C-alpha cells in the first residue's frame, strides 16, 4: 500500500532568469508536467532547458514541458546530488496525475504489488509468421 | 628489442615492407621487359 | 584474320602510329642540345617505343582498323599468350597467396587469442608456410578429396 | 632566375619506369620536369637566393631543426615534462608569443 | 477513423504534418487499411484496374485529339522525312517574343512542341491518313475511357461484386487470357492489317463505309479454306514501292519476306500480318490447356505436384506451390512485373534493330527516345518485381504450407546465393574498371598501343551465325555448305540477309573492344542491382542482426543503434538502394546506345570505337562534345528552341542536387530545428495570432529515404532527356 | 503510442528499466530467472521509441522488443 | 482563343479550388 | 551561364590533357569525380544492410575454413558518416584541383 504525496502548490521554485527553453502553448491546452524535490541546500544545477538554475534549499517545485525532462531532471538530481524527487502530469483543468516514483519504488527495483503488462511468455522467436494474423487485427507480438 | 621486432610484426609496418618489396619487384620487371601485352616465351 | 582483324606486321595504321609517335619525340628532341640529358632521355624513349611496336608486331598480335592490338580470347591456340596463358600464371600466384593465408588462418586458429596473431603477424610461421604455395594446387586437389577443404555441414 | 617570365618552374621530376616520363614536360631552360605552383621559386628570389648551393645549405639546416624539433618532444615528454602551472602561465606565453616570437622574428 | 485518412484511425489521430504525408504514400496499400477483409482488398484492387484502364484510353485520346487539332499528321503524311511532327501547341503567357518566334516550327501558326514519342510513324503505318480518322479515334477512346469508369463502378456494388473465389479461379483465366486477350485480339489485329493498313499502303483508303465493297485479296476466303493459303503469298509488293501509292503494290497480304521495305527502313505490313495470324493460333490452341467446366484439361496444382525429381535433390518439389501463389497478390505481382520488365526491355532492343513503322527509324530523335524510355520503365519494372517478392516473404509467405519444397529451399540457402552474387558483382567491378582505368593510363601516357582491347569474338561469332559477314568467321548462315542456310534460302533469308549486311540500319550493328567494355559494366550492373534486390529480398524475414524482422514489416526505419547499429535494415531498404544501381545500369546501357546511334548517324563510327575504350573519351567526346547545342540553347546572346532543353537540363541537375539534402541530412538535425522555429513562431506578435492545426514536425526517416530517391531520380530522368534529345534534335543526326 | 513487449528470457538484470529516458518500463517478481524478476511496460503510452532499453539487453536474442506504432505527442518527443 | 481560357482554367483556377477543397477535407474533424 | 562559359569551357584543357605533360591533371579529373561518387555509396546508406551482407559473405568463408578470428563487422554509423564526408570532400575537392591547375597552367 502507498500514497502518493499530493502535489502542493506555493512549493517554491529554483531561483533562475528564464530562458527560451521553457514552457510553450502546449502546457496551456494540452498537458505539462511538474517536478518536486527536497534539497538539502542552495546548489547550481544544470536545467534540461535553459542554462543554470539555483536549487533552492528545502522544497522546490519544478514545472517543465516535457515527461522526458522531468526524468532526465531527475536522474542527475538522484547522481550528481543525492536527492529523492517525484513528478506529476498536469493537465488544463488542473487534473494532477501522480506519475513517478509511481510505487514510491523506483523502477528498477523489483517491488510486489506490480502487475505484468505487455509479457509474452515465450522465446521472441517463437512468434508466428505475419500470414497467420492476417486480416485479422492482431499483431504476432500482442499474443 | 623483442618488442621491437614484434612492433615491427604489426599489420600496417608489414604491409609497407610486403607492398615496397611487390613495388619494387614489378617496377624492376617492367625496366626489363617493358610494356609487353602478352606471354611471348609460349 | 580473326574477327576480320588483320595482323599488326601487315597495318599500316600501326606503323602510322609508330612513325607519328617517334616523330613526336623527335619534335620534342630538336630543341635540346644533342648531348644533354633531356636529349638522351628522349632517345631511350624512343629506342623504348621501336622496341614497343617491333615486339607487338613479332609476337602475332592482331590489329584492328584503329592500327591498335586486339586480344583473342576465344581460346584460338594462335594467342594463348595474350590470355590462357598469363591467366594460368595468375591463378597460380592467386591461388598460391590465399592457400598460405588459409594455412596461417588454420594455424593460429586454435591459439589462446587468435586475433592476436591476425593483428600482429606470426613472421616465423608466415616464412614457415609461404612455400606451401608452391604446391598448392596438388595439397588443394588433395584435401578436396580427403574432405579437409570444405567445412561440415555449414 | 635568369629568365623569370618565360621559363615555368619545375622542381619535381620523374623516373623513367612505366611510361610516366612523360610528365617530365618542357619547363625551359633545357629542362624537363612538373611545373609547380607552390611559389618557392619567388620566395628564394625575394630572399636575394641565387645558387642552388644556398638552398643545400637551407635544407641542411631545416633537417637538423627537424631533428631539434623531435628531440625536444621527446625530451619534454619523457626527460623534462613541464608542471601543469608552467602551461597556464598565460601571460607569460602571450608576452613571449607576442614581443619574442612575433616581434623578433619579424625583426630578424 | 473520424478524419483523413478514413483508413488508418493511428494516422487520423496523429497531431503532426506526419498524419497527412503518411496518408497520402498508404492510400494504395489496401492490406494496411482498417477493417480490411480479403473480399475488400480484390474488389478495391479490380475496381482500380478498370480506373487504370480508363485513365490510359483517356490519356491515348488526348494524345489523338492534340495531333488531329494542332499537329502536322495530314501535311506530315505527304513528306514523311521533312516535315518535323507537332506534338501540341505552347500557350504560355511567359513567353517573350523570342520564345514565340524560335518555337513556332512545323509549318504552323505559332509556337508548338515537335513530338518525339513517334506515334505519327505509328498511326500511319495502321492505315490512319487524316485527322477526321484521328478524332473518329479519340471520340471512341473517350467512349471506352467512360466503359472502364462504368465496369468499375458497377462491379463495387452488390451481386456485382465478385468472390475471392472468382479472382482464384486461376484455369479459366488463363483459358481466356491466352485463347481470347492474346489471341483473339492479335487474330483481330491482323484483321485491321489486311483490310485496312495493308490496302492504306497500296493506295486503297478503307474505313467503315466502304470496308464491305472492298476485297482484302482478289481471290480471298476459299484457298483459306481449301487449305491452298500460299495464294495470299503470291504478289507480294515491289522492292520499288512508295508507301503511299499503288505503284510497285503487289496483292499479297500474308508473306513472310524477312526483312525491310526499301523506302520505309520498315517491317513489311504482309510480314506483321502474317506474324499475328499465326502467334494468334498459337495463344487459340494454347488457350485450351486447362480445366475449367467440361470435364477436360489440366490441374495446375496437380501439375506442380507432379514435378518432384526423384533422389530428392528439390526436395518436395513444387508442391503446395498453387496455393502459395494463388492465395498472394505479392507473388503474382511479382511475377508479372519480372516477364513484364524483361518483356519493356525485349521491346526496346527489337523496336531498334527491326522497326516495324513506316519512316520512324529515320527519326533519330524518336528513336533514341523511345529507347531510353523503355529502358527506365523496365529498370523500375523490375526493381519493383524484386520488392514485391520481398513483400510477398514477409506478408503472405508460409512456411509450414512451402516445407521443403524449392521456394523454402531458396531461403535455406540463401548465403550461398548472395554469396556469390557478391562473387561475380566483385569480379565484373574489379576488372570492368581495371581495364578502362589502364587504358585511361595509357592514353594518358601517349601510348594507345598499350591498352587492353578484348575483341568481343562471341558476339561477333553470334553475329556471323545470322549471316553478318563483317567478321569472317564461316559459321551457319554465313557459310554455304551450312544445313540451316539451305533450310531458308527460299523464304526469309534472301531479305534478312540483305538487312543484316547493310551498312546504315541498327541490325546488328559492328561490335568491337568498346563494346566488349561496355558490356561488361552492363553485366556489372544487373548482377549488383540483382544482388541488392535478392539479399533484400531473403533477408526480409530476418538476419542474424535481427532475426525477428518479419514481425516488423516491409518498410520501418530501423532497430535503433543498438547491437552495432541498423540503419537501412529493412528490405525497404533494400529496394531502395537497388534504385541507384537500376539508374546507374540503365545509364550505362543509354549512354552505350544513344553514343553508338548518333555516331553511327554522323558516319563517324570510328569515333565511338576509338573513344569508347577509356573513361575520359565517355567524358569528352560523348557529353562534353554533344552539350555545345544544348547548353547554348539561351545565353547573354539570344535564345533557340533549344532554351526549354537547357532550362530542363538544369532543372534536373538542381532536383538530383536537391534529393541529396535528405539523402544525406538525417532527421534529428531538422527536427531540433524545426523546434526553434515552432518557438519563433508562437513568439511573433501578429504571427501568433495565426495557430497551425497540424504541429509540423521533420520527415520520417523512411519518408526522407523516399523523397530524397525521388528526387535523384526526377533529376537523374530530366537530366538525361534534356541532354538526349537536344543532342540529337539539335543535329537530327 | 509504441507498442513494448518482454519476453520469458528475461533474466531480470533491470538494465532495460535504468535505460528507459521516460519511465515505461518495471521490475516486477518471477519465478522463471534466478534474479527472480522480469520487467514489464505498464506505461507505454510515454514510450518515445528510442530502443535504449534494446540496447541495454543481454539476452540473445532480446527480451525487450520495440514495436514502433501509432504516433503521438508523447511518443514523437514534442514539447510543444 | 480556346488556349487563353483552358490553361489558366487548369493551371491557376483548378489548382487554387482543389489545394482549397483538399485543405478543408484534410483539417476536418468529425 | 557557369554551366556553360565556366565549368564547360575551362575544362577542355584538362579533358584534353592525355598525351601531354598535363595529363596527370585529367588522370586526376576522373579519378577524384570516381572517388567523390564513390562517397555517396557510404552517404546515402547504413550499416545494417552492409552487416547482413557481409553475414553471407562470412558464410562463404567458414565453408571454406578461411574465416579470420577478428570478426568482420561493418563500419559504424558515425564512420559510415566520416568515410562518406571524407571522399566526398576528397573527390570534389581534388576535381576543382586537377581542373584549375590544367586550365591555368596551359592557358596562362
Ligand atoms: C625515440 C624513442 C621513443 C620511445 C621508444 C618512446 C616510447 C613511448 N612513448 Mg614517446 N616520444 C618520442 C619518442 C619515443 N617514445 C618522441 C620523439 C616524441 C615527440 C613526438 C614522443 C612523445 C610522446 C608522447 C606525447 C607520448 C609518448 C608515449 C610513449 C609510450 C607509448 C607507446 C608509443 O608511443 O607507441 C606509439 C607508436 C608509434 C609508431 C607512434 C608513431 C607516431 C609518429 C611520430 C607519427 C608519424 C607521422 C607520419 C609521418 C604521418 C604520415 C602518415 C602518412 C604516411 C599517411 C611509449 C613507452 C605516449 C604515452 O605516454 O603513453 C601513455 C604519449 O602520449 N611519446
Ligand atoms: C487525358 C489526356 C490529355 C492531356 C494530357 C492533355 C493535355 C493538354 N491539353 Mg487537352 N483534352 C483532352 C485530353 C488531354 N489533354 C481531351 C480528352 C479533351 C476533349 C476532347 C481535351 C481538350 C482540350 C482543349 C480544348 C484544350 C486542351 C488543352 C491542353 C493543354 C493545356 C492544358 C489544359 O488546357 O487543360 C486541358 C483541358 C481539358 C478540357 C481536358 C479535359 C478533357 C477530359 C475530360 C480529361 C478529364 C479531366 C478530368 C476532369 C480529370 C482527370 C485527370 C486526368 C487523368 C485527365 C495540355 C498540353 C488546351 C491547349 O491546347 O492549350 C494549348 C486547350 O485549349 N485540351
Ligand atoms: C563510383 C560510385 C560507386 C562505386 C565505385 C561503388 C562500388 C561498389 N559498390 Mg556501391 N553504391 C553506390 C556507388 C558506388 N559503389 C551508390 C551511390 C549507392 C547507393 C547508396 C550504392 C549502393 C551499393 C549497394 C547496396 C551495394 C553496392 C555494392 C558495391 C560493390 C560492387 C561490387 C564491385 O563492383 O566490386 C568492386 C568494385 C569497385 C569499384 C571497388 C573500387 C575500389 C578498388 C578496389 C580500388 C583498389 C584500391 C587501390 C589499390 C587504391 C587504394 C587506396 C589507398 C588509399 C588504400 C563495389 C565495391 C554491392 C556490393 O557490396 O557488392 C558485393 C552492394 O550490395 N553499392
Ligand atoms: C585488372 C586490371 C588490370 C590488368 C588486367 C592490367 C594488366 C597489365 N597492365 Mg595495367 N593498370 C591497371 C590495371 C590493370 N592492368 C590500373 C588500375 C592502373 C593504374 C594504377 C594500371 C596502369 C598500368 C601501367 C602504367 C602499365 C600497366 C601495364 C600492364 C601490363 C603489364 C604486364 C607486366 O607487368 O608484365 C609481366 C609481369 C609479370 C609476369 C609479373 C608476374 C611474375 C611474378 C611477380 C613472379 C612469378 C614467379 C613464377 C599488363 C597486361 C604496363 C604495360 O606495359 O602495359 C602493356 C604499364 O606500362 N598498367
Ligand atoms: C586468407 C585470405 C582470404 C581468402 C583465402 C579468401 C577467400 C574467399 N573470399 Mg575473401 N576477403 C579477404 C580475404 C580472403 N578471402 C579479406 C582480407 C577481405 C576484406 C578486404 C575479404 C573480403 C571478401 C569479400 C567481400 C568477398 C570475399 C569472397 C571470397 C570467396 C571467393 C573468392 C574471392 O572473391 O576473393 C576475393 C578477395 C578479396 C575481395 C580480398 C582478398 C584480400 C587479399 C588478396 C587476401 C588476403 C591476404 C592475407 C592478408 C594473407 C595473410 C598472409 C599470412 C600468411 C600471414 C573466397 C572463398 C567473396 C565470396 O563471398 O565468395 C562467395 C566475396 O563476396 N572476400
Ligand atoms: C502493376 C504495378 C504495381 C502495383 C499495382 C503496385 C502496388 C503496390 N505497391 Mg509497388 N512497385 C512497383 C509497381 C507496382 N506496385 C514498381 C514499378 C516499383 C519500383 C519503383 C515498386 C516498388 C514499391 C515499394 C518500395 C513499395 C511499393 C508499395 C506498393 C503498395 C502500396 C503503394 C502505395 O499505396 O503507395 C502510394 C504511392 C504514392 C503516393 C506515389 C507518390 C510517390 C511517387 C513515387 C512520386 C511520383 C514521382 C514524381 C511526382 C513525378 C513528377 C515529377 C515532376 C517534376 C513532373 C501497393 C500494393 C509499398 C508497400 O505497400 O509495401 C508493402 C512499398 O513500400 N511498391
Ligand atoms: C476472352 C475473355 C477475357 C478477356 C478478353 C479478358 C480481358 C482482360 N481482363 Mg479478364 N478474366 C476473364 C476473361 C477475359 N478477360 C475470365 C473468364 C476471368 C475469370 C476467371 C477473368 C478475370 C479477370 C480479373 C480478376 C482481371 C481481369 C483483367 C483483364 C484485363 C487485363 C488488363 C489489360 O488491359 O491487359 C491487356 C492485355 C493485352 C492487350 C494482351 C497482352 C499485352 C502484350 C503481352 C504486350 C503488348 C503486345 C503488343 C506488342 C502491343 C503493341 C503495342 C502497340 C499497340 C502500342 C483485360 C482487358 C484485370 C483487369 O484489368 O481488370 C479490369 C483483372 O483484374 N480478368
Ligand atoms: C477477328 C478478325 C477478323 C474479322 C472480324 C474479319 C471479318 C471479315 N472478313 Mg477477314 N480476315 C482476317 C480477320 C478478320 N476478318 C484475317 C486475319 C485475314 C487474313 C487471312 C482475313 C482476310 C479476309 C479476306 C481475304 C476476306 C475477309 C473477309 C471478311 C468479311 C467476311 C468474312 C466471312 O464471312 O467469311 C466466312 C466465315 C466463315 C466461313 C465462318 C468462320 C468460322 C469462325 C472464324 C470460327 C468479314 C466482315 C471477306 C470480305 O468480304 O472482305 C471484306 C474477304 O474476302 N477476310
Ligand atoms: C524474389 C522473389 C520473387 C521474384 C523473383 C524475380 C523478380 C525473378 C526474376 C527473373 C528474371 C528477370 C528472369 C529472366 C529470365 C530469362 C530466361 C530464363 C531466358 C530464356 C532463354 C532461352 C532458353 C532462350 C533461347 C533462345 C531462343 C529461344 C532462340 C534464339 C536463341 C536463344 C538461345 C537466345 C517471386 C515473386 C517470384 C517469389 C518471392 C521471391
Ligand atoms: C577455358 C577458357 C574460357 C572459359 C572458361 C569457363 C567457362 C570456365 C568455368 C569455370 C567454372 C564454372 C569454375 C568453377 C568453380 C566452382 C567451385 C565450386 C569453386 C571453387 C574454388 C575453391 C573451393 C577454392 C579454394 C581455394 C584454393 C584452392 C586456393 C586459394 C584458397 C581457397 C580456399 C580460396 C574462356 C573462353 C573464358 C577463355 C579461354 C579459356
Ligand atoms: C560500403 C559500405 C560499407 C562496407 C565497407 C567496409 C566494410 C569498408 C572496409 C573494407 C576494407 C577493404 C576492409 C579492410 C581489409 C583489411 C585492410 C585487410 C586487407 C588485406 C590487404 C589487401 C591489406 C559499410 O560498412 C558502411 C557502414 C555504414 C554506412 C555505409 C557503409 C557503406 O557504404
Ligand atoms: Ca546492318
Amino acid at each position: 500500500g502507498f500514497t502518493p504525496p499530493e502535489l502542493d502548490p506555493n512549493t517554491p521554485s529554483p531561483i533562475f532568469g528564464g530562458s527560451t527553453g521553457g514552457l510553450l502553448r502546449k502546457a496551456q491546452v494540452e498537458e505539462f508536467y511538474v517536478i518536486t524535490w527536497e534539497s538539502p541546500k542552495e546548489q547550481i544545477f544544470e536545467m534540461p532547458t535553459g542554462g543554470a538554475a539555483i536549487m533552492r534549499e528545502g522544497p522546490n517545485l519544478l514545472k517543465l514541458a516535457r515527461k522526458e525532462q522531468c526524468l532526465a531532471l531527475g536522474t542527475r538530481l538522484r547522481s550528481k546530488y543525492k536527492i529523492k524527487y517525484q513528478f506529476y502530469r498536469v493537465f488544463p483543468s488542473g487534473e494532477v496525475q501522480y506519475l513517478h516514483p509511481k510505487d514510491g519504488v523506483y523502477p528498477e527495483k523489483v517491488n510486489p504489488g506490480r502487475q505484468g503488462v505487455g509479457v509474452n511468455f515465450r522465446s521472441i522467436g517463437k512468434n508466428v509468421s505475419p500470414i497467420e494474423v492476417k486480416f485479422t487485427g492482431k499483431q504476432p507480438y500482442d499474443l | 628489442m623483442r618488442d621491437l621486432k614484434t612492433y615491427l610484426s604489426v599489420a600496417p609496418v608489414a604491409s609497407t615492407l610486403w607492398f615496397a618489396a611487390l613495388a619494387g619487384l614489378l617496377i624492376e620487371i617492367n625496366r626489363f621487359f617493358p610494356d609487353a601485352l602478352t606471354f611471348p616465351f609460349f | 584474320d580473326i574477327a576480320g582483324l588483320t595482323p599488326c606486321k601487315d597495318s599500316k595504321q600501326f606503323a602510322k602510329r609508330e612513325k607519328q609517335s617517334i616523330k613526336k619525340l623527335e619534335s620534342s628532341l630538336k630543341l635540346y642540345a644533342p648531348d644533354s640529358a633531356p636529349a638522351l632521355a628522349i632517345n631511350a624513349t624512343i629506342e623504348k617505343t621501336k622496341r614497343r611496336f617491333d615486339n607487338y608486331g613479332k609476337q602475332g598480335l592482331l590489329c584492328g582498323a584503329d592500327g591498335l592490338p586486339h586480344l583473342i580470347v576465344s581460346g584460338d591456340q594462335r594467342h594463348w599468350g595474350e590470355f590462357i596463358t598469363p591467366g594460368i600464371l595468375f591463378l597460380y600466384i592467386a591461388g598460391w597467396i590465399g592457400w598460405v593465408g588459409r594455412s596461417y588462418l588454420i594455424a593460429i586458429r586454435d591459439d589462446k587469442k587468435p586475433t592476436q596473431k591476425e593483428i600482429i603477424i606470426d613472421v616465423p610461421l608466415a616464412t614457415r608456410l609461404v612455400f606451401r604455395g608452391f604446391s598448392w594446387p596438388i595439397a588443394a586437389y588433395r584435401e578436396l578429396l580427403n574432405g579437409e577443404l570444405v567445412a561440415k555441414d555449414v | 632566375l635568369n629568365d623569370p617570365t618565360h621559363i615555368r618552374p619545375s622542381a619535381q621530376v620523374v623516373w623513367p619506369i612505366v611510361g610516366q616520363e612523360i610528365l617530365n614536360g618542357d619547363v625551359g631552360g633545357g629542362f624537363r620536369g612538373i611545373q609547380i605552383t607552390s611559389g618557392f621559386f619567388q620566395i628564394w628570389r625575394a630572399s636575394g637566393i641565387t645558387s642552388e648551393l644556398q638552398l643545400y645549405c637551407t635544407a641542411i639546416g631545416a633537417l637538423v631543426f627537424a631533428a631539434l624539433m623531435l628531440f625536444a618532444g621527446w625530451f619534454h615528454y619523457h626527460k623534462a615534462a613541464p608542471k601543469l602551472v608552467w602551461f597556464q602561465d598565460v601571460e607569460s606565453m602571450l608576452n613571449h608569443h607576442l614581443a619574442g616570437l612575433l616581434g623578433l622574428g619579424s625583426l630578424s | 477513423a473520424l478524419r483523413f485518412p478514413r483508413f488508418s484511425q493511428g494516422l487520423a489521430q496523429d497531431p503532426t504534418t506526419r498524419r497527412i504525408w503518411f496518408g497520402i504514400a498508404t492510400a494504395h496499400d489496401f492490406e494496411s487499411h482498417d477493417d480490411i477483409t480479403e473480399g475488400r482488398l480484390y474488389q478495391n484492387i479490380f475496381a482500380s484496374h478498370f480506373g487504370q484502364l480508363a485513365i490510359i484510353f483517356l490519356w491515348t485520346s488526348g494524345n489523338l485529339f492534340h495531333v488531329a487539332w494542332q499537329g502536322n499528321f495530314e501535311a506530315w503524311v505527304q513528306d514523311p522525312l521533312h516535315v518535323r511532327p507537332i506534338a501540341h501547341a505552347i500557350w504560355d503567357p511567359h513567353f517573350g517574343q523570342p520564345a514565340v518566334e524560335a518555337f513556332t516550327r512545323g509549318g504552323a501558326l505559332g509556337p508548338v512542341n515537335i513530338a518525339y514519342s513517334g506515334v505519327y510513324q505509328w498511326w500511319y503505318t495502321i492505315g490512319l491518313r487524316t485527322n477526321e480518322d484521328l478524332y473518329t479515334g479519340a471520340i471512341f477512346l473517350l467512349f471506352l475511357s467512360f466503359i472502364s469508369l462504368l465496369a468499375g463502378w458497377l462491379h463495387l456494388q452488390p451481386k456485382w461484386k465478385p468472390s475471392v473465389s472468382w479472382f482464384k479461379n486461376a484455369e479459366s483465366r488463363l483459358n481466356h487470357h491466352l485463347s481470347g486477350l492474346f489471341g483473339v485480339s492479335s487474330l483481330a489485329w491482323a484483321g485491321h492489317l489486311v483490310h485496312v493498313a495493308i490496302p492504306g499502303s497500296r493506295g486503297e483508303y478503307v474505313r467503315w463505309n466502304n470496308f464491305l465493297s472492298v476485297l482484302p485479296h482478289p481471290q480471298g476466303l476459299g484457298p483459306l479454306f481449301t487449305g491452298q493459303w500460299n495464294l495470299y503469298a503470291q504478289n507480294p509488293d515491289s522492292s520499288n514501292h512508295l508507301f503511299s501509292t499503288s505503284q510497285g503494290a503487289g496483292t499479297a497480304i500474308l508473306t513472310l519476306l524477312g526483312g525491310f521495305h526499301p523506302q520505309t527502313q520498315s517491317l513489311w505490313l504482309t510480314d506483321m500480318a502474317h506474324h499475328h495470324l499465326a502467334i494468334a493460333i498459337l495463344f487459340l490452341i494454347g488457350g485450351h490447356m486447362y480445366r475449367t467446366n467440361f470435364g477436360i484439361g489440366h490441374s495446375i496444382k496437380y501439375i506442380l505436384e507432379a514435378h518432384i525429381p526423384p533422389g530428392g535433390r528439390l526436395g518436395r518439389g513444387h508442391k503446395g506451390l498453387y496455393d502459395t501463389i494463388n492465395n498472394s497478390i505479392h507473388f503474382q505481382l511479382g511475377l508479372a512485373l519480372a516477364s513484364l520488365g524483361v518483356i519493356t526491355s525485349l521491346v526496346a532492343q527489337h523496336m531498334y534493330s527491326l522497326p516495324a513503322y513506316a519512316f520512324i527509324a529515320q527519326d533519330f530523335t524518336t528513336q533514341a527516345a523511345l529507347y531510353t524510355h523503355h529502358q527506365y520503365i523496365a529498370g523500375f519494372i523490375m526493381t519493383g518485381a524484386f520488392a514485391h517478392g520481398a513483400i510477398f516473404f514477409i506478408r503472405d509467405y508460409n512456411p509450414e504450407q512451402n516445407a521443403d519444397n524449392v521456394l523454402a529451399r531458396m531461403l535455406e540457402h540463401k548465403e550461398a546465393i548472395i554469396s556469390h552474387l557478391s562473387w561475380a558483382s566483385l569480379f565484373l567491378g574489379f576488372h570492368t574498371l581495371g581495364l578502362y582505368v589502364h587504358n585511361d593510363v595509357m592514353l594518358a601516357f601517349g601510348t594507345p598501343e598499350k591498352q587492353i582491347l578484348i575483341e568481343p569474338i562471341f558476339a561477333q561469332w553470334i553475329q556471323s551465325a545470322h549471316g553478318k559477314t563483317s567478321y569472317g568467321f564461316d559459321v551457319l548462315l554465313s557459310s554455304t555448305n551450312s544445313p540451316a542456310l539451305n533450310a531458308g534460302r527460299s523464304i526469309w533469308l534472301p531479305g534478312w540477309l540483305n538487312a543484316i549486311n547493310e551498312n546504315s540500319n541498327s541490325l546488328f550493328l559492328t561490335i568491337g573492344p568498346g563494346d566488349f567494355l561496355v558490356h561488361h559494366a552492363i553485366a556489372l550492373g544487373l548482377h549488383t542491382t540483382t544482388l541488392i534486390l535478392v539479399k533484400g529480398a531473403l533477408d526480409a524475414r530476418g538476419s542474424k542482426l535481427m532475426p525477428d524482422k518479419k514481425d516488423f514489416g516491409y518498410s520501418f526505419p530501423c532497430d535503433g543503434p543498438g547491437r552495432g547499429g541498423t540503419c537501412d535494415i529493412s528490405a525497404w531498404d533494400a529496394f531502395y538502394l537497388a534504385v541507384f544501381w537500376m539508374l546507374n545500369t540503365i545509364g550505362w546501357v543509354t549512354f552505350y546506345w544513344h553514343w553508338k546511334h548518333i555516331t553511327l548517324w554522323q558516319g563517324n563510327v570510328s569515333q565511338f570505337n576509338e573513344s569508347s575504350t577509356y573513361l575520359m573519351g565517355w567524358l569528352r567526346d560523348y557529353l562534353w562534345l554533344n552539350s555545345s547545342q544544348l547548353i547554348n540553347g539561351y545565353n547573354p546572346f539570344g535564345m533557340n528552341s533549344l532554351s526549354v532543353w537547357a532550362w530542363m537540363f538544369l532543372f534536373g541537375h538542381l532536383v538530383w542536387a536537391t534529393g541529396f539534402m535528405f539523402l544525406i541530412s538525417w532527421r534529428g538535425y531538422w527536427q531540433e530545428l524545426i523546434e526553434t522555429l515552432a518557438w519563433a513562431h508562437e513568439r511573433t506578435p501578429l504571427a501568433n495570432l495565426i495557430r497551425w492545426r497540424d504541429k509540423p514536425v521533420a520527415l520520417s526517416i523512411v519518408q526522407a529515404r523516399l523523397v530524397g530517391l525521388v528526387h535523384f531520380s526526377v533529376g537523374y530522368i530530366f537530366t538525361y532527356a534534356a541532354f538526349l534529345i537536344a543532342s540529337t534534335s539539335g543535329k537530327f543526326g | 503510442s509504441h507498442s513494448v513487449k518482454i519476453y520469458d528470457t528475461c533474466i531480470g538484470c533491470t538494465q532495460c528499466v535504468r535505460a528507459c529516458p521516460t519511465d515505461v518500463l518495471e521490475m516486477i517478481p518471477w519465478g522463471g530467472c534466478k534474479a527472480k524478476q522480469i520487467a514489464s511496460a505498464p506505461r507505454t503510452e510515454d514510450c518515445v521509441g528510442c530502443k535504449r532499453c534494446e540496447s541495454a539487453c543481454p539476452t540473445d536474442f532480446l527480451s525487450v522488443r520495440v514495436y514502433l506504432w501509432h504516433e503521438t505527442t508523447r511518443s514523437m518527443g514534442l514539447a510543444y | 482563343n480556346l488556349p487563353s481560357l483552358f490553361v489558366p482554367l487548369v493551371g491557376l483556377l483548378f489548382p487554387a479550388v482543389a489545394m482549397a477543397s483538399l485543405f478543408l477535407h484534410v483539417e476536418k474533424r468529425l | 551561364g557557369w554551366l556553360r562559359d565556366f565549368l564547360w569551357a575551362q575544362a577542355s584543357q584538362v579533358i584534353q590533357s592525355y598525351g601531354s605533360s598535363l595529363s596527370a591533371y585529367g588522370l586526376f579529373f576522373l579519378g577524384a569525380h570516381f572517388v567523390w561518387a564513390f562517397s555517396l555509396m557510404f552517404l546515402f546508406s547504413g550499416r545494417g544492410y552492409w552487416q547482413e551482407l557481409i553475414e553471407s559473405i562470412v558464410w562463404a568463408h567458414n565453408k571454406l575454413k578461411v574465416a579470420p578470428a577478428t570478426q568482420p563487422r561493418a563500419l559504424s554509423i558515425v564512420q559510415g558518416r566520416a568515410v562518406g564526408v571524407t571522399h566526398y570532400l576528397l573527390g570534389g575537392i581534388a576535381t576543382t584541383w586537377a581542373f584549375f591547375l590544367a586550365r591555368i597552367i596551359a592557358v596562362g
